């Protein structure tokens, strides 16, 4: 039944089926949960026909998240994946094949979370819905076919004159960036923060905060004597305020009548992606102007200069009222 | 494991992030850095507070103030009270704040530190000309401004 797991991992699967059957922590459930997924990727990329296909850099194609897929119905929806499988070849989306992507999205949200086709529609054409649904299929095509397929989505949401694609950084982490000349942008610092989606509980960082701030007035003196405060406490604030600043740049384009949308996002990353064209580190600032029905907004970015001379964004503001 | 910590806040003030492929705002970087300093090293973590309370060429502001915080809250405070006397005409939406902030938790110490004279003047003179920058709101300074003239009218 796990024909590619050994004598120890059979053992660890069963562990963890258990503890995800029988224990009364959720903590413990959700390790036993990550237990056995790892486990079951562990098979699934040991089949011999899986490592053929998958492996010295072909975990991205076709062929690799086809051969999980003949082994994952041995051991066992298979059409919402058909017309996924199908974009791993695709390495550009144009006006040929954005509607094959899009549609492949809509309809696989549709059967994976069980939602209606405008509720589908309205999670795939956004960043952070888009992350959920591409984060979902890795366990199914591999995370390396998933991570494209996250890329393709925002190929086809981000329609432009720049390029989209995934970024590693200091980690092995990908970011999804939008790319033109010797200039990038990460998507999420437009369709997240600059759209009031900054990351962070509000509440609890709010109650964290104000917690440590009665202590501060209650006792400054004894409150200073270990620094361990002042740093929990002044880490909290910066997170709180850029909660608050991404939600206000948020409001100020949507009272400008420039609304969260991908057309507006991706004439903003082709502005930006313009304006950083061949800047050097005599001046790292850059701004736009944008029009809506209501109103103008500048938007002030500040760029890193890379060792190799090009430009990655690295804050994004407007103003305020 | 400290001077990581000063190679990260060296960057930040020669090109303006901690390390080339870090996607954060190098502010935060540069924040994560300063505390993580503070509470490893008081004496090196100070000096950065400094070299930060005086630099002409940092992008942030946000930080400027949680130096001038850093120092307030510790045994350099005169450091900060000294600063706060002379610059108060230059001093940022953050320092000023933080300085409105300190004093008025001050106000419930026991055993208050000697505050140099005229410097309430000095804030409420830069308070009357920040008070109307939009970005007042994100440091809650109108909030700010009314505990502290509440606790000394």
């Amino acid at each position: 039944e796990n024909n590619y797991l050994s004598v120890s991992e059979k053992t660890e699967l069963e562990i963890a089926k258990q503890k995800l059957k029988n224990s009364k922590d959720p903590a413990e459930r959700e390790k036993a949960q990550q237990k056995y997924d790892a486990l079951l990727e562990k098979d699934i990329s040991s089949d011999k026909a899986v490592i053929t296909a998958c492996s010295n850099g072909q975990a991205a194609s076709a062929a690799c998240a086809g051969e999980r897929l003949k082994v994952i119905a041995a051991k066992g929806y298979p059409d919402a994946y058909g017309q996924i499988v199908n974009l791993l070849n695709i390495t550009s989306v144009d006006a040929q094949n954005q509607q094959q992507v899009k549609d492949a999205m809509v309809n696989y949200a549709m059967v994976q979370f069980g939602v209606d086709r405008a509720t589908a529609q309205a999670y795939v054409e956004t960043y952070d819905g888009m992350k959920v649904v591409a984060a979902s299929m890795a366990p199914v095509i591999g995370a390396a076919a998933a991570s494209k397929i996250e890329v393709l989505a925002g190929k086809q949401r981000l329609s432009n004159s720049f390029e989209v694609s995934s970024l590693p950084d200091a980690n092995g982490k990908n970011h999804i960036t939008a790319v033109k000349g010797d200039a990038k942008i990460p998507v999420d610092k437009i369709e997240l923060y600059m759209r009031g989606k900054a990351s962070g509980d509000l509440d609890s960082l709010q109650a964290e905060y104000n917690s440590l701030k009665d202590a501060r007035i209650s006792s400054q003196k004894e409150f200073a004597k270990d620094p361990n405060n002042a740093k929990r406490m002044e880490v909290l604030e910066k997170q709180i305020h850029n909660i608050e600043r991404s939600q206000d740049m948020a409001r100020v384009l949507e009272q400008a009548g420039i609304v969260n949308t991908a057309s507006n996002n991706s004439m903003i990353m082709d502005k930006l992606l313009d304006s950083a064209q061949g800047a050097t580190s005599a001046n790292r600032k850059t701004s736009v102007v944008v029009s809506g029905p209501n109103g103008n907004v500048r938007i002030y970015a500040t760029w890193t200069i890379l060792p190799d001379g090009t430009k990655r964004l690295s804050t994004v503001n407007t103003g305020t009222f | 494991s400290t001077a990581k910590d000063i190679e990260g806040l060296e960057s930040y003030l020669a090109n303006g992030y901690v390390e080339a492929n870090s996607f954060n705002d190098p502010e935060d970087d540069a924040l994560e850095c300063l505390s993580n300093l503070l509470v490893k090293d008081s004496r090196g973590g100070l000096s950065f507070c400094k070299k930060i309370l005086n630099s002409n060429n940092i992008d942030g502001v946000f930080i400027k103030g949680s130096a001038l915080n850093f120092l307030l809250l510790s045994e350099q405070w005169s450091y900060a009270f000294e600063y706060l006397t002379s610059n108060a005409d230059n001093i940022t939406l953050a320092e000023l704040e933080k300085a409105l902030f300190y004093f008025y938790c001050a106000k419930n110490e026991t055993d208050p530190y000697p505050v140099p004279e005229g410097l309430f003047k000095k804030l409420m003179k830069r308070y009357e000309e920040l008070k109307n920058d939009p970005d007042a709101k994100f440091y809650h300074l109108h909030e700010t401004y009314d505990d502290f003239s509440k606790a000394y009218p």
